């Protein structure tokens, strides 16, 4: 068959503003341990009956060896409302006569919690887990390479 | 090594070739006359050894002894999370250096890691005079542990703390970060015990494990060595009574916790102690759903007793709530069955959950929390409310926990569709009274009050939105009117746009007069409103202009398909748009003949709409995960769909590890 | 800890402050022009470092991260099973003290644990005039480990299985078991690294872990990454990328086996190291079975087009053959299907299995066994021949394995009930060729010649006898009649007892004179002499004279049924062959109309002579276990019971735990 040997990639944390979508800076990260996990359970809506059972989709991700994460290149007091933005993702693949499937994630929050380790420095390689958010629009897209 | 002392206090000997002193010692405890042979000076030393072996639970005599009700009781304000009482302890005037030792551990649990480095340094600078150096040594460990927490929180705050907070959050002064780096330079934590005096190293060889950075390895290998006994317990494995297995795994956890929290050791807040609690409690639950559904016979009863269910109590709830993340509980809820595990001490759990509620109300309803305390606390507060599906709560207790889940939890840790999940979970044994309904009703009005701005969108991670709060009230009270969402419904004009779309999705909550003022202001004009007006009960049959919009929508979705596959941009839906249309055509809810002209863009469409010409190799058997009782009835009923699924479903039972396929293969298709 | 050396062959900067000395070195590898500008003494030192990091598999830094697919080679005669070259290395009189160190390892692998202890004792006396002191440390370790191996064996040759197995007493004399113990008191194993100089404690610090009884605790704890891979399977949608935690487990197994064998360390014989290999290999077969049956993926196709998959090779075979029991392989064969993992390198696996034959042959054809070597070789030999279901063999090699198994294997552990299983399993990949018939055909002559004594019988742990061998000849060679077994048959005396019925248990292998003359001894007497005819005789003919005795047997049972009905307790007979008689009526061998008029017997009789009018409320569900595949195939034609045996499986599949009932319905009834 076609020489599909592609395993690892390089993922691009893009940039959006607090109420805007600026994309100008970037905060991209290297290889992804990549527990990409689609626990989709999204459901059809019936016409006559209704149900409140568990029916929804979700996409979790994680990455490894983050870089480019300082200033995007003191009131120590946390508040309950947040207007933090959501950096869009790109994942650039390789290893084919076609170009990368170029999987884009449109709106993405950042869900990692901190953790203190006995040894030193909390990990040999850090991780940022990242869920995928939606309000009235698409959650992912695959830009198959085709030529080149 | 002259006596094995076990987790129950039982005493068996090894390498004691001589006189049996600890074999003999409890005979002085038994007969009051034999201990009367002691001198009136050494009787005072038996007045002290009796106390120490009682309260440390080695009152169990030897192997020549019966059963023991091995209780556990942890007298520490930090374990139970008594945050106000810990604050009132620090502000008191210090008397003892063993009170400064306990203040130093409370100011770290409360987040004050600078004040806690300082009081550890003060003890070390004036507790070398004392004739026993356990306070010197244990503070010299804790300070390096409090160093490491500061040192890699400033690494977090400058890195991944940037893009998760929206601020910078440096809580330590740059003069503070430089002082602690030049004091703690060339400190070797592995070499501290050899730095101690000679008399200390013979009287305290049991504190040498606290300065090796890998100290529960002697317990983690035993946890593994008792895991593969469960992995080798498939062909009617024994030792499921647990008097030599479960109690061993559990009483070695309760002795480690009571060592680390009574002796105020800061090594308890790290990931390596957090993982030991995760591995031990997940192993007791894995031997509670597996090794519950075993071959139940009379031959296994005569082999061994104690085949009752597992029992969780107050201390087991705190240990899962503190030491697990949400995903680590989410493994267990899909692995094991926690509804099969009974919870005891329901009224002590409702004083741990309510103190978690009031550490979130009385610390976010003010101007804010401490960020270093937020990092420690908020994982515990999330998992405690998540795992409160399993306890029953009072009406005054449920009201305070819900008002902190819905109002004062920060939005960055719990978005609108994860607050909904943890609200639906608190009903499964605590069905909503009228006093809790008026809290959800008061949260729907704060979401109304935020769509006054035009550019605002409820972000959700699972796509459950503010509608589901509405459908949750109506599920418990079928005749309900929000008499305050009506008063904003009957004050609507056309300038507000996002208001109208929000309150329309909460339409059954509105009163019958107040509906029509918004029914007159919103016409169905897009496939979103076609589906939003289905999920509120507005539409019961498609007036065929409704059937036109689906035809209108796919015509757009047809023509982009050619000019996207030449580009290769292969789209992925956000929601079950196209798949629901085929259910509308397979259940004959749409009778349009133009529906067949769109066969070939989506395989879930192509199953329902062309139920023969599909060739079935594109069937994804996770599609039966999300079908109702109704639809699977007609899947059996379709003369073509009845049997290809049976070959698909059988190999999803022969090969997979989910029980839902086993339910589908009998209940609908037999 | 200035650099973090990963297992894949990469380097990460870890705590290097100043000049990165490992960055420049790999540059000096890649740039040959830069390699030139050195001195003429630090150039010969570079050839030493280049040959080090290329045999230890440290390729490069991680910053460029070259695509690596490195393999494993274990340069050791002891790993591969070369027992003959080890022996002609012991006889070759050594020249060097790091060559006596290799023999005392090779003696220990051969079970010469007395000459191992002494030769390690010469190396301890003779390593005074040596600079490094490495052979001093690794010989104290190995002699202590060879001391621990003796002190166990004194508790097994005199302990559990001591009875009559040949050399039933000890192999170590009283003068030696006292000489070792008086030398080994107060050898603190923990005080061995500390006693060595501070030059040994810095130039050779990496051998600190071998001086601990608790060694490989630091690798059992890190194998808790098994939880990280139960977590990805339980989360059920987790698509780990790159060097996943599977490949870390495999590359860390390989890096432990290659260390301990090539450094000639005796801890590789202990149970701690075997359980590490079991738990790590079992996990990798589990992640292979999970991946080959993952539920596709709707969206992950952007990366999940295919996966190459865990496949077996030669070193993965020797590790399952050496380190598992038959009880452990059967746990993997219950959970996984190893006939779907491809087994590579099948010219090296044949040479490892031919060697195990040539060690069984050269030890139990001669009377020179070593009772320590037999204790530890026999588990590997049993596991390697059991796990060769999956490797294709050449007809020379399949001969030397089957010959060594049937004739030359010791009877004390692998009886004929298990010799049948482990020759049945070799027929899976290899259809039974012409030569292996002759190797069995020699054996059934020899099994005849041991049945002339009246007091001999074939003990079977399963119950399978030599009767089942003979089917397997006829199962493949449909036209084969053993000539010498016919030659045995023409020389019989009717006064024989064991020889007679034995040939009846191989009667379908005989010639038309040998069948007839043995039929001359075949004389049926009654019903008790008839129902064992399908068990033993196998005439395969139902004459009406035999069918008249069946009607006469139920008629005399009906006369006894009048007494059983008048007494009030109509219990069935002890020789309840009425339950069997309905099956022969169901499979159309008896065509009498009086079979349906014989009601009042056991309900299995009425179940098959009248499947319509049977009380399915009076059906007993446990009957389905005892029903063969011809019946369970033939019930599906009987539609007058098809709709109700599905009603009693479904009344148990959710309800019981016996998965045979599921396998009845999911293989047949659906």
């Amino acid at each position: 068959m076609k020489t599909v040997i592609q395993d690892t990639a390089d993922v691009y944390f893009k940039r959006k503003s607090d109420g805007k979508l600026v994309f100008t800076a970037e905060a991209q990260t290297a290889s992804f341990s990549q527990a990409i996990s689609e626990e989709k359970l999204r459901g059809g809506i019936g016409n006559k009956p209704l149900y409140i059972l568990k029916s929804e989709k979700e996409i979790n991700l994680t990455v490894k060896n983050a870089f480019f994460d300082l200033e995007w290149l003191s009131d120590i007091y946390i508040q309950f409302p947040n207007v933090s933005p959501s950096g869009e993702f790109e994942m650039s693949l390789e290893n084919g006569n076609a170009l990368a499937p170029e999987i884009k994630f449109e709106a993405l929050a950042d869900t990692d919690t901190d953790e203190m380790a006995v040894v030193i420095e909390a990990s040999r390689d850090e991780n940022t887990a990242a869920p995928v958010e939606d309000t009235t629009g698409s959650t992912q897209s695959s830009d198959l390479g085709g030529t080149t | 090594y002259d006596y094995h002392f076990e987790v129950n206090g039982t005493v068996v000997r090894h390498k004691n070739k001589g006189f049996g002193y600890m074999e003999r010692f409890f005979e002085l405890k038994e007969s009051c006359d034999e201990r009367s042979k002691l001198s009136k000076k050494q009787y005072e030393r038996f007045n002290a050894l009796f106390n120490f072996f009682e309260k440390n639970g080695v009152i169990c005599m030897a192997k020549d002894a019966g059963t023991l009700n091995t209780s556990i009781e942890i007298n520490s304000l930090a374990y139970h999370g008594k945050y106000d009482v810990m604050k009132k302890f620090i502000e008191e005037q210090s008397v003892s250096i063993e009170d400064d030792y306990k203040k130093a551990f409370f100011l770290a649990c409360l987040g004050r890691w600078e004040e806690s480095y300082d009081l550890y340094s003060n003890i070390i600078l004036n507790s070398i005079d004392e004739s026993n150096g356990c306070v010197y040594y244990l503070s010299q460990i804790n300070r390096y542990r409090i160093y490491q927490s500061i040192t890699q929180a400033v690494t977090q705050f400058n890195g991944l703390g940037l893009l998760t907070f929206g601020r910078h959050y440096k809580p330590f002064t740059d003069e503070f970060l430089a002082r602690i780096e030049r004091e703690m330079t060339n400190f070797n934590i592995d070499d501290l015990f050899n730095g101690m005096p000679f008399e200390f190293q013979k009287k305290y060889k049991i504190l040498e494990f606290l300065s090796d950075n890998q100290f529960l390895y002697d317990d983690t290998v035993k946890l593994f060595e008792l895991t593969n006994k469960v992995r080798s317990e498939m062909s009617e494995g024994s030792y499921s009574f647990g008097m030599s297995s479960d109690i061993v795994v559990l009483l070695r956890l309760y002795d480690n916790l009571r060592f680390l929290y009574e002796n105020c050791l800061w090594s308890v807040s790290f990931h390596e102690f957090h993982q030991y609690i995760r591995n031990s409690m997940s192993l007791l639950i894995e031997k509670a759903e597996y090794e519950r559904t075993r071959d139940i016979d009379e031959l296994g009863f005569s082999f061994f007793g104690k085949k009752s269910g597992f029992f969780m109590e107050y201390y087991d709830f705190v240990n899962i709530s503190r030491h697990f993340k949400i995903d680590d509980i989410k493994n267990l809820e899909r692995s094991c069955s926690i509804d099969k595990i009974r919870f005891g001490e329901q009224e002590k759990i409702e004083e741990y959950l309510v103190g978690i509620a009031e550490e979130i109300t009385k610390q976010f309803s003010a101007n804010g929390m401490n960020v270093v305390f937020y990092t420690q606390f908020i994982s515990e507060a999330k998992a405690a409310l998540y795992f409160a599906k399993y306890v029953k709560l009072s009406e005054e207790g449920l009201g305070k926990i819900v008002k902190a889940l819905l109002f004062y939890f920060p939005e960055r840790d719990l978005d609108i569709g994860k607050r909904y999940v943890w609200l639906e979970r608190l009903t499964k044994c605590n069905e909503l009274p009228k006093s809790i309904i008026s809290i959800i009703d008061d949260f729907l009005v704060l979401q109304a009050e935020k769509h006054i701005d035009q550019n605002y969108s409820e972000v959700s991670s699972n796509g459950l939105y503010s509608r589901d709060y509405g459908a949750l009230i109506k599920h418990f009270e079928k005749n309900f009117i929000s008499k305050r969402l009506s008063e904003i419904t009957l004050c609507l004009t056309q300038d507000k746009q996002k208001q109208i779309d929000f309150l329309f999705k909460l339409l059954p909550l509105l009163s019958t007069n107040a509906k029509s003022h918004l029914l007159s202001f919103k016409s169905v004009e897009n496939i979103n409103d076609l589906m939003n007006g289905i999920r509120i009960g507005l539409i019961d049959e498609f007036t065929p202009e409704h059937e036109e919009l689906i035809i209108e929508y796919l015509e757009t979705r047809k023509v982009n398909y050619i000019v996207e596959k030449e580009k290769g941009i292969q789209t992925f839906s956000s929601n079950d748009y196209m798949s629901t249309f085929g259910i509308w055509y397979f259940l004959e809810e749409i009778n349009n003949s133009k529906m067949e002209e769109f066969i070939g863009m989506d395989d879930q469409y192509d199953f329902f709409v062309d139920p023969e010409n599909f060739d079935y190799k594109k069937f994804i058997p996770s599609w039966l995960k999300n079908y109702n009782d109704k639809l699977l009835g007609k899947i059996a009923g379709n003369k073509h769909m009845k049997h290809h699924v049976i070959e698909v479903l059988k190999e999803r039972v022969k090969n997979s590890n989910d029980k839902r396929y086993l339910e589908i293969l009998m209940n609908y298709f037999i």
